[PDB]
């Protein structure tokens, strides 16, 4: 019951805390009482995280999952004056970085896998055209952006296939201008979690001719970030620059890696950034749309500013027509998502 | 054709800097955790 949730979770509280001090037990289940509370119990997990000082190894495995497990959160929240102890260890872990991660992901993927997989998912249907007459009928452009997508899916953690998405490199400049944006995150999303060595693959697309392949390696700036919070900040400082660039298509995509490598967190900076594509009253209901999906949840908690923005935007233009579901395909999703969970 | 060679200039100089950093600070871990073993 709503109300029995309310005492419950607050009655777990006290008795792996208080009377056993197996004191890592319990902070893997008490985020049940995060939110139906309030925030400051989904804060006082940090709180007597914090105030709990037996040596240094069991409080480690307590913030090895508020690393990037279920939410940072805390993982800026413990830097002072350098006061606690192993403080640069504890960051480290919860900022899911890169030997706590890359090199796990790699220890396993050149140990115990294949790390070739040159899209022979996509090549394991070797006896099909031999099957019922004859082949060669199919003439659409559109195979190549899904064949595209495959082989930049399977690719993932450091299976970088350089000289190999040529074909994407020449579909840029020809045609399927949506597909030349989809296949510019090909190297975004195989170096995911890769911070440090990701963006030096990603640079060479950086300085495009195309809008498409520039658009796309910038969401692959975003994508290779995502669950990893860097001391460098690369993400917000490559995507800054281009969340107001030009009013149309390349206006619409040029939020979104701010929309996905910083939506796990609450920083002030990245919003008042969003904000005023957001609130300016702007007619093109796309580029609306998606900064709205964005916004909405760069922090899921209780941001009432963004609530208002997002409220206000949408009693902008939606109220004077009766017309599609792309009216409501994302700023109402983007305004539910504020205070989802 | 100007605007773009300034921007991906800005860009250029941004992306050094960056690698740079990342650089450094990859650097600055690897030789804690080295010390520790």
């Amino acid at each position: 019951k709503v109300c029995l949730y309310l005492t419950s979770c607050v009655n777990y509280v006290p008795e792996p805390e208080n009377s056993a001090l197996l004191r890592c037990a319990l902070g893997v289940f008490r985020k049940f009482s995060r939110f139906p509370e309030a925030l400051r119990l989904a804060l006082m997990l940090n709180d007597m995280e914090l105030v709990e000082d037996i040596f240094t190894s069991c409080k480690d495995v307590v913030v090895q999952k508020q690393m990037a497990f279920m939410l940072g959160r805390h993982g800026v929240f413990l830097e002072l004056s350098e006061d606690v102890e192993e403080y640069e260890d504890l960051t480290e872990i919860m900022s899911n970085v890169q030997l706590n991660s890359n090199f796990l992901a790699l220890a396993r993927e050149l140990d115990i896998m294949e790390p070739k997989v040159p899209d022979d998912i996509y090549k394991t249907h070797l006896e099909n055209n031999r099957f019922g007459g004859s082949g060669s009928q199919v003439d659409s452009a559109r195979m190549n952006l899904a064949s595209s997508f495959v082989n930049g899916f399977v690719n993932a953690a450091f299976g970088q296939d350089k000289l190999l998405t040529d074909d994407g490199n020449k579909w840029l400049y020809k045609n399927k201008d949506h597909g030349m944006l989809s296949a510019a995150a090909s190297l975004g999303m195989i170096l995911l979690w890769d911070v440090d060595g990701g963006l030096t693959q990603i640079d060479k697309y950086l300085y495009s001719s195309e809008d498409y392949i520039k658009s796309g390696a910038l969401l692959a700036c975003g994508i290779v970030n995502s669950g990893v919070r860097n001391e460098c900040d690369p993400a917000l400082a490559l995507l800054s620059d281009y969340v107001l660039h030009n009013s149309n298509t390349m206006r619409l995509g040029s939020i979104f890696g701010l929309g996905l490598a910083y939506a796990g967190s609450n920083r002030e900076d990245v919003l008042t950034l969003l904000l005023p594509v957001m609130g300016d009253s702007k007619s093109s209901m796309e580029v609306a749309g998606v900064t709205a999906l964005a916004c909405g949840m760069i922090a899921v908690g209780s941001c009432n500013g963004d609530v208002t923005s997002t409220i206000l935007q949408t009693i902008m233009e939606k109220s004077e027509t009766e017309l599609k579901d792309t009216y409501a395909r994302w700023l109402p999703l983007g305004l539910g998502l504020n205070h989802l969970g | 054709d100007r605007l773009r060679q300034t921007e991906n200039r800005a860009t250029r100089c941004k992306v050094e800097r960056l690698q740079l950093l990342l650089q450094q600070k990859r650097l600055r871990r690897k030789a804690r955790r080295d010390a520790r073993g």
